[PDB]
């Protein structure tokens, strides 16, 4: 092998960590590397489970998709978890589908430690994603301010 | 600086290059005596790993050889051993990269010219071998011809007399090569815009032109020309009498290819005159760009930046070449070199990297593909369908649809209207039904996709005379009350018996209609009532009947049935054999030409192929456990492991018989599909002959190419079934039209 060719700055994990996880940092480090679930970001509120399934099916087959619902409104908060059968298949989605526009909206993907019960609800104070509260600009895809 | 050496070796190509080369020789000399072994490894690896700039590294070897003759001695010998072992590993993709690297060395005076000629004599002499697959003979001829552009002029003048016989032998071989495999491989059967010909035929013609004009090319870059004075005094090295490894049964050779042209120099009048189709300098351009894609396929941003900054970009129009290369990688119908989705996003980053010109040519390139749809292999159309819809998806679905107004005044099954219908349907997958209707001009309203809504046979206002309607309403309240599985059986007990087909229809129609909101609800419903389906659909025909009623529920939502059947297979509701039979059933006959049904078939096949591999993998690791324990038993004489070995010994035999059970299941699946594929085609052929109608019909053309496509996507697995297919299904008595597909497939690899 070669040092330069083997480089791929898309499969490596980001600096994000789930503080709700039970365990130290290294537990995620080993778990994230051997993981088949990835998290998407800033989807449109009007997006549907069918669209995300169609887009990510290009990389490969999907085992289960978990929509990101509101804590109280029980409504989509523009994010979801996608789980693949094989790690190698999930890497292709992270390498290529990430950063590609969907429903006229740029999406962002990141690895996840694995789905757990109650983890799909937004952790923001209002009920959605935490980034929603700090957001200030006007966007119809995220229901305004 | 142990990690420093490999870093600076890769830095020379990026971004004063000749001055950079001169300095690189000096630093390499300083640590050569103590790091010679490591340096040889680095140079040997980069020779095959980085063919994009092999001319750069050859000059590096020449300078090192000029300063140290002894260094070039073992390096060539080490290089041969790498080539010798690479062939033994059947890794021919980089073997040609190595032989190219040796060929360019004679320009740097590292290699004696007469020795290289004798090297190529053995390569060409492979064609004289008998009882050897024709594919193997092709590769050696390809390896010799492919290296000629780098070694054309210099080698020819030294030893023209010998290689003229070599050229005659190569020319003699190409005349008698089998050409039965081209019709499967060519993307366009039509010849008028640009003919598609086998790579050897195209390569040979380019070599003839290069031979015609005294071996002069303008595109290639030769850094060693600047260092002419230094390399003159360097002493050449004579190659050992290399011989190709003997042919073995386990040896695997690369499949034959075909290079297609979609651009002509008249397409870009204002830009630089790009090389013609049969121009050697065009071949090196595509070859380098393919290696660029191969080298950096994982990093899309890095790959996009690398190819756009291709050396010698001023001479040749890059935009037209890069677009052609991407489509060349995408339409290699045996298998694209990487995942299909990579090319769709790669052009996106390319489009934003060069917004000035690239969007224009890409838009022009799309239109050129559209006009040639009359004769395009269907398996390539699906790739075209997926890319174009996806490319439209991340561009606000903006397109001049009014330009393609000719599709309306055609047969609805003609490729052009069919292409429009499929693109909108795929664009529907990524948006709303209303959204597609808005963008498309109203004149195309006939081609717009239908509204994906569930169809309920037992509607509230439809009729009360349908059988089982009273029972059907009982199912509705039971589902809304979250009934258990056992009490569901009680309701089904009242269904009259005309196994019971009526029970299946009423149960499926109600359950699917209740869970028609989303995929998650539908998936939950099947999981919630998993036992009900298994009990009811015990018989194979019962399993088949589940699919046909399921199709009627979601006839207007192809994506819904796309995943619904997938979940059924993984839950053992219906085996892959039932799905294959359902595809060719008369219920789907009207929509047999639709694209979504074929996505079903391939997904079912992939699940079977993936499952059998996992079982094989489980057997291998368990088998290695016996090897691991026996090694430890020999090291540590423990008598308590006899029972431990007995546990795994009875375990592995269960796996082994399961593999045979699994392989037989997989073998049966392909047997059913091919067996079911013959009867439908034969029926079409005889009725057309009886009625005198032309065989070539849009339905037949689409159907026959699907038979090729399933052969291509799983040729590796089908390799194990040559005896079965020949003796049972594909026989001499079969119609030549159908048999010709098997005729080319067997000759494709053998
Ligand atoms: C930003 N982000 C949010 N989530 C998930 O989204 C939900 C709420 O996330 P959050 O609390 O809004 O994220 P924050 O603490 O970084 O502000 C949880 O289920 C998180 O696991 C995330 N999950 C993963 N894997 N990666 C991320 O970068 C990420």
């Amino acid at each position: 092998l070669l040092k330069a060719l083997r480089s791929d700055s898309y499969v490596e994990l980001s600096q994000y960590r789930d503080q709700h996880f039970r365990g130290d940092n290294e537990e995620q480090e080993k778990l994230l590397k051997k993981s088949c679930t990835l998290y998407v970001g800033n989807l449109s509120f009007y997006t549907t489970e069918e669209q995300i399934y169609e887009l990510f099916s290009k990389s490969g087959d999907i085992k289960k998709i978990i929509m990101g619902l509101d804590k109280m409104k029980k409504t989509a908060c523009g994010f979801c978890f996608v789980e693949y059968y094989s790690r190698a298949d999930a890497e292709n989605a992270m390498r290529y589908i990430n950063g590609t526009r969907l429903d006229d909206r740029i999406i962002r993907t990141d690895w996840d430690a694995g789905f757990k019960e109650g983890r799909q609800y937004g952790r923001g104070r209002s009920g959605g994603q935490v980034r929603d509260e700090y957001r200030q600009d006007y966007d119809a895809g995220r229901g305004g301010y | 600086t142990e990690d420093h050496l490999e870093s600076l070796i890769c830095k020379v190509g990026e971004k004063s290059l000749e001055s950079n080369l001169e300095g690189l020789a000096g630093v390499l000399e300083a640590d050569l005596p103590n790091y010679k072994s490591k340096i040889l490894r680095l140079l040997c690896t980069v020779a095959r790993l980085l063919p994009e700039k092999l001319t750069i590294y050859t000059t590096l070897v020449g300078l090192l050889n000029a300063r140290n003759y002894n260094f070039g001695g073992e390096f060539v010998e080490a290089m041969i051993r790498q080539l010798k072992e690479s062939l033994k590993a059947n890794n021919y993709n980089e073997a040609v990269y190595l032989v190219r690297f040796l060929s360019d060395l004679v320009n740097c005076h590292v290699i004696a010219a007469p020795s290289m000629v004798a090297m190529f004599e053995n390569f060409v002499s492979v064609t004289q071998e008998e009882d050897v697959p024709q594919v193997r003979r092709d590769w050696y001829v390809y390896a010799f011809l492919s290296s000629l552009p780098w070694v054309g002029k210099e080698l020819y003048e030294k030893k023209d007399a010998e290689m003229d016989r070599i050229f005659a032998n190569t020319e003699s071989y190409l005349k008698r090569r089998q050409k039965t495999h081209v019709p499967m491989l060519q993307v366009w059967t039509a010849d008028k815009p640009h003919p598609q010909e086998e790579y050897l035929d195209c390569l040979w013609a380019q070599i003839q032109k290069l031979k015609k004009d005294r071996w002069q090319e303008r595109h290639i870059l030769r850094p060693y020309l600047a260092f002419d004075s230094i390399l003159c005094e360097a002493l050449q090295h004579n190659l050992p009498p290399f011989t190709p490894p003997p042919h073995t049964e386990d040896s695997v050779y690369p499949m034959p290819r075909v290079i297609f042209r979609m651009f002509d120099y008249t397409d870009d009048p204002e830009g630089p005159v790009m090389p013609g189709s049969h121009s050697v300098e065009r071949f090196v351009i595509e070859e380098n760009l393919h290696c660029i894609i191969k080298s950096h396929w994982k990093e899309r941003k890095t790959c996009a930046a690398q190819l756009v900054s291709y050396p010698g970009k001023n001479k040749i129009p890059l935009n037209y070449h890069i677009v052609e290369v991407i489509f060349a990688e995408l339409f290699q119908l045996p298998a694209p070199p990487h995942i299909d989705v990579m090319y769709t996003t790669l052009l996106i980053e390319l489009c934003k990297l060069q917004p000035g010109s690239l969007p224009q040519v890409l838009a022009q390139a799309t239109e050129m593909l559209y006009m040639r749809l009359d004769t395009m292999n269907t398996t390539c159309v699906d790739r075209f369908i997926n890319w174009f819809s996806h490319h439209l998806s991340n561009f606000q679905f903006r397109w001049s649809w009014e330009d393609w107004s000719d599709c309306l005044s055609q047969d609805p099954e003609s490729p052009k209207p069919k292409f429009v219908r499929e693109v909108l349907e795929k664009c529907m997958r990524l948006s709303y039904h209303q959204r597609i209707l808005d963008i498309v001009p109203p004149t195309f309203s006939a081609l717009c996709p239908a509204n994906p809504t569930c169809i309920y046979k037992y509607g509230d206002e439809s009729s009360n005379s349908l059988p089982g309607h009273s029972v059907a309403l009982c199912l509705a309240v039971a589902f809304k009350s979250k009934a258990t599985n056992d009490e569901i059986f009680s309701i089904l007990k009242d269904v009259p018996n005309p196994f019971n087909p009526l029970k299946i229809e009423v149960f499926v129609q109600t359950l699917l209609h209740l869970a028609a909101k989303s995929f998650s609800h539908s998936f939950s419903a099947l999981a919630k009532f998993h036992e009900v389906f298994k009990t009811l659909a015990e018989s194979d025909e019962g399993k088949l009947h589940v699919l046909r009623v399921m199709f009627e529920v979601w006839r207007n939502h192809p994506q819904m049935i796309a995943v619904l059947v997938d979940k059924m297979i993984r839950t053992q509701i219906v085996d892959c054999a039932a799905v294959a039979n359902w595809i060719f059933s008369s219920e789907l006959s009207r929509d047999f030409t639709r694209l979504f049904v074929w996505e079903i078939l391939h997904s079912t096949i992939r699940k079977m192929n993936k499952h059998v591999l996992k079982i094989q993998k489980e057997l291998e690791e368990a088998k290695e456990k016996l090897a691991r324990q026996h090694k430890r038993r020999s090291d540590d004489d423990d008598r308590s492991s006899d029972r431990k070995d007995g546990v795994l010994e009875e375990q592995i035999e269960r796996l082994q018989e399961k593999v045979e059970s699994a392989q037989s299941e997989q073998k049966n699946l392909f047997l059913v599909i091919f067996q079911r594929f013959i009867m439908i085609l034969t029926e079409h052929l005889v009725r057309c002959e009886t009625d005198g109608t032309s065989v070539l019909t849009p339905w037949y053309k689409n159907c026959i190419e699907r038979l090729q496509q399933i052969f291509l996507q799983h040729h590796q697995i089908i390799q194990q079934y040559m005896v079965t297919l020949e003796n049972l299904l594909f026989t001499a008595e079969l119609d030549p039209h159908i048999l010709a597909v098997f005729q080319q497939f067997c000759a494709l690899q053998a």
